[PDB]
């Protein structure tokens, strides 16, 4: 744990993008699928400069 | 419009004659594949030749529509050049009928045409324009401590990022150093990579000597590395 890891989603219809971007604990699991988890570690931070 | 794309199209149509099947999906899409994977499995059963030949083949090409759409034309080329030097190899110098020759001289016609469309300098298209802002925005901003994971669909298309960043130096003069990581076991899509290289390429990018990983979705069991600070999924939902 300690800090933010940034996720991305890079998704697509036809060649039109869409990005979805958010921020998880950097104690929790690295996922494929989109999740959003909470800090287990208690040292990751609230926000970082990247979630405001 | 994108006449690599009509080639390929032009190309499965002429195999879907020679076999004479017209499914109702389309060309380049899931349930297509899909029903290429059912003919396929259908034909081992009732042990027809022609027709388990002809959905393997056909599943090279949907492949390349794949990654022609996704990643780059002269991916798409080279995923299509590789598979018919291999069935060439393996084939043509014996248990060789006439749905081996038809697909491998229907290919022959076209492939220098195909390869001269994939040499053709062409603007990157807004899947991977979009890949690129996010790995560097990301890489300079994060400088040496940048640890990322991008994950795609498939093994082909895996190895087809880590070439396209390889090819493009920018990525390197920021720091990146990419590598592609798949898995053990037999897939006709592409070739495995052993449990020990797989061991090797995860301990380079925990020693930093590697810092991009491209890894299939199944390889996420693996992959749990605290020090990894950027994941980015690359069109896992469609
Ligand atoms: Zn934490
Ligand atoms: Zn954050």
């Amino acid at each position: 744990g300690g800090f933010h890891r940034r996720e991305y989603s890079i998704g697509w219809v036809g060649d039109e993008v869409k990005v979805t971007e958010w921020c998880n604990p950097s104690c929790s699991p690295i996922t494929a699928a989109a999740r959003r988890f909470e800090c287990t570690c208690h040292q990751c931070p609230v926000t970082c400069s990247e979630c405001e | 419009e994108d006449l690599f794309k009509d080639r390929l199209l032009e190309i499965m149509t002429n195999i879907q004659t020679f076999c004479q099947i017209s499914p109702m999906s389309d060309f380049g899409t899931q349930p297509y594949e899909q029903w290429l994977i059912q003919m396929e499995k259908k034909a081992a059963r009732d042990g027809n030749r022609k027709d388990r030949v002809c959905a393997e083949h056909l599943k090279k090409y949907n492949e390349a529509l794949q990654i022609n759409d996704t990643i780059r034309r002269i991916d798409a080329y080279n995923h299509l050049k590789t598979f018919y030097n291999d069935e060439k190899e393996k084939k043509f110098e014996g248990s060789l009928d006439e749905s081996d020759i038809f697909l491998m001289t229907l290919f022959l016609r076209n492939k220098k045409i195909l390869k001269k469309l994939a040499e053709n300098p062409e603007y990157e298209n807004e899947k991977l324009t979009k890949l690129r802002n996010t790995i560097m925005e990301h890489f300079t901003r994060t400088e040496e401590s940048a640890r990322g994971i991008i994950f795609t669909k498939t093994r082909q298309s895996a190895y087809a990022l880590s070439q396209w960043i390889t090819d493009n130096k920018k990525f390197a003069e920021v720091g990146v150093k990419a590598h592609h990581l798949i898995g053990a076991g037999h897939s006709s899509e592409f070739k495995p990579m052993t449990q020990n290289e797989q061991r090797e390429v995860i301990s380079k990018f925990r020693t930093g000597k590697i810092n991009l990983l491209i890894a299939t979705t199944v390889a996420e069991e693996g992959l749990d590395i605290k020090e990894c600070n950027i994941v980015i999924r690359y069109g896992l939902v469609t």
